[PDB]
C-alpha cells in the first residue's frame, strides 16, 4: 500500500505539423530541462556516528527469510541453502517490520538481524513494471468512440471523479476485455490509458506467466497481483490472455495441468476469497470463444469490448490520422479506399499509408499520389463461392 | 501476417523463363562449358523448375 | 631482457591473486550498494568499489564480486541463455547478391 | 535528439533511491552493541 | 589448460564392398555422393561443382 | 603565499537559446629591465 507510482511524462507540444511554433515550444521544453539539470549539478556539486554504525554493519549483507520471531532481540532467520538459524537482533532495525515470509537482511559473519529489505519484488515482475510513458494518447485512436468511452468509465472515472459512484452506492467495474480480429486498436486503447492514467501501469503477457519450475507460475501471478495492490491503485494489462486462457480440460500431461494451475491462481486473485483493492485488469485477446467462463465471468471481467473491423466512418478517420503527418497531393481523395467494403484494419490502414509513401519514394518523390495509394493497397492486402446466394 | 508485425510479404515464384537462364549462368560460371552450350535451350527444356 | 623479465614477474604476481564470483544484479539500490544474486547461493548486497560508476550497474547485469569481501569490481559482459547467445551470427555467409537471379 | 540525450543524462544523474533497508530512527538504538557480534551465530533451527 | 574433449561411429563396421554383391550402380552413386567428396575433392573443383551432400535410396522392404 | 581558498563556484548559465539574444539586446541598448648586478652584503649567499 505504498501508493501510486505511475510514470514520468514530459509535456506534449500541441503542434505536430512542422512549425516554428513547434520549434519554440520544444525549445521551451529544452530550456526548462536544462534548468533542472543545472539546479541538480549546481546544488549537489556547488552546494559520523551513523557512519561508524553502518561500518559496524556487515559490509556484504546477505538476505534470508525470517521465520518465527522469538523474544525481543533473538529472531529466527533462514538462508538460501535450506538451513536456518536462531540469529540475534541488533538495535538498528525499526522493528515491527519483521513478519514471517519477510525477506530480511543478515550479517555475513555474525548472521544477525541487520535489515528488513521491505522492497523485494521479483525481477520477472519489476521488469514488467511500466515506467516509460508511451506517446499514444487518445488522439491517434481513430473512431472507436464507444470503446474509448467504456474504457474511460472503467479506468479513469473512478480516479478523476470518485463521486458519481459513491453518490449512489454503485461500485466501478474491475475488469475489461478487449477482444477481436487481428488489428483493431486493442493495444492502442491500452497505451492511451497508460498515457493519461496517473496510476501505475503493469505490462503482462500470458506467455510470461508460464514458468519452467513446477508451481512457479502460480507464484509469479501472486507476485504480480501483490505488487499491483501494494504498489498502487493501478492497472494490469494482460495482453494476449489466450496464451493461458484456454478452456480447462481434463488433460493428461503435466504442462497443461500446470498452465491450468496458473489460470486458477489468476482467477483466485481476480475474485478469490478475501477481496481486491483498486487494481483494474485490462485483458486482450484475438478469440474470446476459446476462453474459460471462469475468467470471462462478469465478476472478474465486468466489461467486454468488441473491436469489430472499423466501419466506414472510423476507417475514414483512421486514414485521416495516419496521413495527417504526410505531404499529401491535392489529387488524392481518401475515399476510393473508404467506399470499397474490403476488410481493412487499422493496422492495414497504417500499412497502406507506409507502403504508399514508399512507392512515392521509389518514384523519387516525397508526397503521396492517388496511383501510389492504389498500388500500396494492392501490394499490401494479404488475402461464399459465387452464385451460391442470389 | 497482420500488416503490423509482418509489414511486407514478398513471394518467390518459381523462376520463369530467362530467370532460369540467369540461375543457369550463376551456377555454371565456375564450370567448363564447351563452345556450343545453349543455356537458353536448357532453360526452355526446364519448365517450371525451381532454383 | 629487463622488460621481458619484469613482464613475466608481474604476470605471476597478478595471477597469484584469488578470483572473483560472477552474479547478476537484481537492482542497484542506493549509490555504491547493489543487491546482486550470485549463483547458486542466495543474493547479497555489495560495497561497490570506486573504479566503476553506479549508473553503469543496471538491473539484470553480470557483475564480478571479489572472492574476498564480496566487493563488485567490474561490469561483466551481460548475457544470458547460452541456448540463444550461441545464435548471433559471427561468420558472415558466403552468398552474394550476385549469386541470385530472377 | 539532444532533449532525448538530456533525458538520459538527467536519469543518469538521478533515479536511484536510498531504499528502506530497515534502518531505525534514533533514541532506540544501542551503542557498544559489540556484545552482539561477540556472542552470536547460533546455527540452530537445524536441530531436531 | 584446455582439455581436449563420443556417441556414434566408434563400433567400427564389418561388412565390406566385397561382401555386398551386385548393385554396382548403387555403389557408384552412393560412393560419388559420400566418399569421393572426402577423398578426391580436386576432381570436383576442376568441374566446378558443389558435392551432392545428401542422397536417398528407394527400394522394396529388403 | 597562502593559497586563497576560492569560493565554490557553479557552472555557467547554459544556453537557454535566448540567453545570448538577451545579452545582445542589453548590450545594444547600453550602446622594467632586471638589473645586471647584486651588491651582496658582507656575509654573501654566494652559490
Ligand atoms: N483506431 C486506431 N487508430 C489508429 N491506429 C490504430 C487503431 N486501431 C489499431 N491501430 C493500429 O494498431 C497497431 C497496433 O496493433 P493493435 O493494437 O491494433 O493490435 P491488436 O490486434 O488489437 O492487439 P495485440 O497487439 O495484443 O495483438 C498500431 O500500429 C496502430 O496503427
Ligand atoms: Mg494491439
Amino acid at each position: 500500500t505504498k501508493g501510486p507510482d505511475a510514470a514520468s511524462k514530459l509535456p506534449l507540444v500541441t503542434p505536430h505539423t512542422q512549425c516554428r511554433l513547434k520549434l519554440l515550444k520544444l525549445e521551451r521544453i529544452k530550456d526548462y530541462l536544462l534548468m533542472e539539470e543545472e539546479f541538480i549539478r549546481n546544488q549537489e556539486q556547488m552546494k559520523e556516528e551513523r557512519s561508524k554504525v553502518d561500518d559496524l554493519r556487515g559490509t556484504p549483507m546477505s538476505v534470508g527469510t525470517l521465520e518465527e520471531i522469538i523474544d525481543d532481540n533473538h529472531a529466527i532467520v533462514s538462508t538460501s541453502v535450506g538451513s536456518e538459524h536462531y540469529v540475534s537482533i541488533l538495535s538498528f532495525v525499526d522493528k515491527d517490520l519483521l513478519e514471517p515470509g519477510c525477506s530480511v537482511l543478515l550479517n555475513h559473519k555474525v548472521h544477525a538481524v541487520i535489515g528488513v529489505l521491505m522492497d523485494d519484488t521479483d525481477p520477472l515482475v519489476t521488469v514488467m513494471k511500466v515506467e516509460k510513458a508511451p506517446q499514444e494518447t487518445y488522439a491517434d485512436i481513430g473512431g472507436l468512440d464507444n470503446q474509448i468511452q467504456e474504457i474511460k468509465e472503467s479506468v479513469e472515472l473512478p480516479l478523476t471523479h470518485p463521486e458519481y459512484y459513491e453518490e449512489m452506492g454503485i461500485k466501478p467495474p474491475k475488469g475489461v476485455i478487449l477482444y477481436g480480429p487481428p488489428g483493431t486498436g486493442k493495444t492502442l486503447l491500452a497505451k492511451a490509458v497508460a498515457n493519461q492514467t496517473s496510476a501505475t501501469f503493469l505490462r503482462v503477457v500470458g506467455s510470461e506467466l508460464i514458468q519452467k519450475y513446477l508451481g512457479d507460475g502460480p507464484k509469479l501471478v501472486r507476485e504480480l497481483f501483490r505488487v499491483a495492490e501494494e504498489h498502487a491503485p493501478s492497472i494490469v494489462f494482460i495482453d494476449e490472455i489466450d496464451a493461458i486462457g484456454t478452456k480447462r480440460y481434463d488433460s493428461n500431461s503435466g504442462g497443461e495441468r500446470e498452465i491450468q494451475r496458473t489460470m486458477l491462481e489468476l482467477l483466485n486473485q481476480l475474485d478469490g476469497f478475501d477481496s481486491r483493492g483498486d487494481v483494474k485488469v485490462i485483458m486482450a485477446t484475438n478469440r474470446i470463444e476459446t476462453l474459460d467462463p471462469a475468467l470471462i465471468r462478469p465478476g472478474r471481467i465486468d466489461r467486454k469490448i468488441e473491436f469489430p473491423l472499423p466501419d466506414e466512418k472510423t476507417k475514414k478517420r483512421i486514414f485521416q490520422i495516419h496521413t495527417s503527418r504526410m505531404t499529401l497531393a491535392d489529387d488524392v481523395t481518401l475515399d476510393d479506399l473508404i467506399m470499397a467494403k474490403d476488410d481493412l484494419s487499422g493496422a492495414d490502414i497504417k500499412a497502406i499509408c507506409t507502403e504508399a509513401g514508399l512507392m512515392a519514394l521509389r518514384e523519387r518523390r516525397m508526397k503521396v499520389t492517388n496511383e501510389d495509394f492504389k498500388k500500396s493497397k494492392e501490394n499490401v492486402l494479404y488475402k461464399t463461392p459465387e452464385g451460391l446466394y442470389l | 501476417l497482420r500488416p503490423g508485425r509482418i509489414d511486407r510479404k514478398i513471394e518467390f515464384p518459381p523462376p520463369n523463363e530467362e530467370a532460369r537462364l540467369d540461375i543457369l549462368k550463376i551456377h555454371s560460371r565456375k564450370m567448363n562449358l564447351t563452345r556450343g552450350i545453349n543455356l537458353r535451350k536448357i532453360a526452355e527444356l526446364m519448365p517450371g523448375a525451381s532454383g | 631482457l629487463n622488460a621481458k623479465v619484469r613482464l613475466l614477474r608481474e604476470e605471476l604476481q597478478l595471477l597469484q591473486e584469488q578470483g572473483s564470483y560472477v552474479g547478476e544484479v537484481v537492482r542497484a539500490m542506493d549509490k555504491k550498494k547493489v543487491l546482486v544474486k550470485v549463483h547458486p547461493e542466495g543474493k547479497f548486497v555489495v560495497d561497490v568499489d570506486k573504479n566503476i560508476d553506479i549508473n553503469d550497474v543496471t538491473p539484470n547485469c553480470r557483475v564480478a564480486l571479489r572472492n574476498d569481501s564480496y566487493t563488485l569490481h567490474k561490469i561483466l559482459p551481460n548475457k544470458v541463455d547460452p541456448l540463444v547467445s550461441l545464435m548471433m551470427v559471427e561468420k558472415v555467409p558466403d552468398s552474394t547478391y550476385e549469386m541470385i537471379g530472377g | 535528439d539532444d532533449i532525448q540525450q538530456l533525458l538520459k543524462k538527467i536519469n543518469e544523474l538521478t533515479g536511484i533511491k536510498e531504499s528502506d533497508t530497515g534502518l531505525a530512527p534514533p533514541a532506540l538504538w544501542d551503542l557498544a552493541a559489540d556484545k552482539q557480534t561477540l556472542q552470536s551465530e547460533q546455527p540452530l533451527q537445524v536441530a531436531r | 589448460d584446455v582439455l581436449p574433449p563420443m556417441l556414434t561411429s566408434d563400433q567400427k563396421p564389418d561388412v565390406m564392398y566385397a561382401d555386398i554383391g551386385g548393385m554396382d550402380i548403387q555403389k557408384q552413386e552412393v560412393r560419388e555422393a559420400v566418399e569421393l567428396p572426402l577423398t578426391h575433392f580436386e576432381l570436383y573443383k576442376q568441374i566446378g561443382i558443389d558435392p551432392p551432400r545428401g542422397v536417398l535410396m528407394y527400394g522394396p522392404p529388403g | 603565499e597562502v593559497p586563497k581558498e576560492k569560493e565554490k563556484e557553479k557552472v555557467s548559465t547554459a544556453v537557454l537559446s535566448i540567453t545570448a539574444k538577451a545579452k545582445k539586446k542589453e548590450k545594444e541598448k547600453e550602446k622594467e629591465p632586471e638589473p645586471n648586478f647584486q651588491l651582496l652584503d658582507n656575509p654573501a649567499r654566494v652559490m
